[PDB]
């Protein structure tokens, strides 16, 4: 995008001999590698921003974590700064984490980004003294980790629940103040633009909406009113695969729809829609169809009435990408 | 002018980071010591990302980095 302006792609050097098990935190032949070659020179950072599976056991998590921990100390000098990312949850024993942190590091600090979801227990740990000075087997070490104290463990969750509020409080501030403004944008989204990234919603509507453009009010109209007659006319013609497929297809449609609408003229066919949106969820109905003029004709509307109303629900990988095309049309479109 | 402009962004963002700078309640520290998955409005502002959008996270973790971070030195990215 930039055209090698500042020569990124020349300054990526990726750690890799070819076997797929040297790429993994845990094993010891990537700890093997990167010592290898990384012993000659002088890191300052190293930040790790972990996959955050949900399959992996605590025990995996504090492995992994320890492992960091000894490549930082491996081939970390000295002023050398260790970030790094957790996802604590409700179980109890999940504070080991914490004590680990504090055992190996002398200046650890937490923090709430408000960028990040406000729904979920995500933080971010900054280190940058080193402390201990004997390296040791992760058994011994992980059989030797312990809870901490009640009372800095209730202060920390009334910390993370009063920072996630507040975060929560300035997003929806921010998303208001963002969809009433002109067409400006945010000054996070124009330095982002500055460095280069660029705009994903007409991406994120190609791959997901199958819409070539969402501009285009015209040929997304004739786009649905073609959908819809040839699901009615299948739909009557009768499968399980087929009717989701079709119904799929529908919501898809409707979906392009509310999206470029709400980009033109700057309010949703149906106010209920984002609601539903945000539990995760998208309904489309008779009342839905008699609502906006000349979308459909008196028979679509009494072949509809047939099923009455259809609700998909997807999965949070599409939830957020329905996120994501939603406060593109509200960020980007007319107030 | 590309690389001016950047460096011109660069330079004007620093009293205040992009309107992302942080507040007390945010940062804590261990020695001087419920929500719910489902939910998904933070995306809405996630809108500068084909492949990841995870890059808005950088830009807050941004003033921290150039506050305790040598310039000088090399960097290392795990995962």
């Amino acid at each position: 995008k930039l055209g090698n302006v500042t020569q990124i792609l020349n300054r990526v050097k990726v750690l890799f001999n070819g076997n797929p098990n040297s790429t993994w935190i845990g094993n010891m032949e990537c700890e093997s590698l990167i010592w290898s070659e990384l012993n000659d020179k002088s890191i300052g950072l190293v930040h790790c921003d972990m996959e955050g599976a949900i399959g992996k056991s605590e025990e995996t998590v504090l492995h992994e974590h320890y492992s960091v921990i000894r490549i930082t100390y491996l081939i970390g000098d000295d002023d050398v700064v260790l970030v790094s990312k957790i996802i604590p949850t409700i179980t109890p024993n999940w504070s080991r984490i914490l004590y680990l942190y504090k055992l190996y590091w002398k200046d650890v600090s937490i923090i709430s980004l408000k960028t990040s979801n406000p729904a979920s227990t995500e933080l971010y740990l900054i280190s940058k003294d080193a402390y201990c000075t004997i390296m040791e087997p992760s058994e011994v070490v992980l059989s030797k980790l312990k809870r901490l104290s009640l009372l800095e463990e209730n202060n920390l969750l009334k910390w993370i629940i009063l920072s996630k509020k507040r975060n929560n409080e300035w997003l929806h501030h921010e998303i208001k103040e963002g969809e009433r403004d002109y067409g400006v944008m945010r000054p996070y989204h124009m330095a982002l633009q500055i460095f280069g990234f660029q705009i994903n919603l007409n991406h994120l509507a190609k791959e997901f909406l199958s819409t070539p453009d969402l501009t285009n009010i015209n040929n997304i109209i004739q786009s649905f009113q073609r959908t819809i007659k040839d699901v009615l006319f299948e739909w009557i013609n009768i499968n399980k695969g087929k009717l989701r497929l079709l119904s799929r297809r529908l919501v898809l449609s409707w979906i392009s729809l509310s999206l470029s609408t709400r980009l033109l003229t700057g309010r949703f066919p149906d106010e209920k829609f984002e609601h539903r949106a945000q539990t995760g969820y998208v309904s489309l109905a008779d009342t839905d169809l008699e609502s906006l003029k000349l979308l459909s004709k008196n028979i679509i509307k009494n072949y509809r009435e047939c099923i009455g109303s259809i609700s998909y629900w997807f999965l949070t990988k599409e939830v957020k990408i329905l996120m994501k095309l939603i406060g593109g049309a509200k960020l980007l479109g007319i107030p | 002018i590309n690389d001016n402009c950047n460096k011109d962004n660069k330079g004007n963002k620093i009293n205040n980071f992009w309107g992302l700078a942080l507040k007390n309640y945010q940062v804590l520290k261990i020695r001087s010591i419920l929500p719910q998955g489902g939910n998904y409005l933070s995306h809405q502002l996630r809108l500068f990302g084909i492949n990841s959008t995870s890059c808005l996270k950088a830009l807050e973790l941004s003033q921290i980095l150039m506050k305790e971070v040598n310039k000088d030195k090399d960097r290392l990215f795990l995962g």
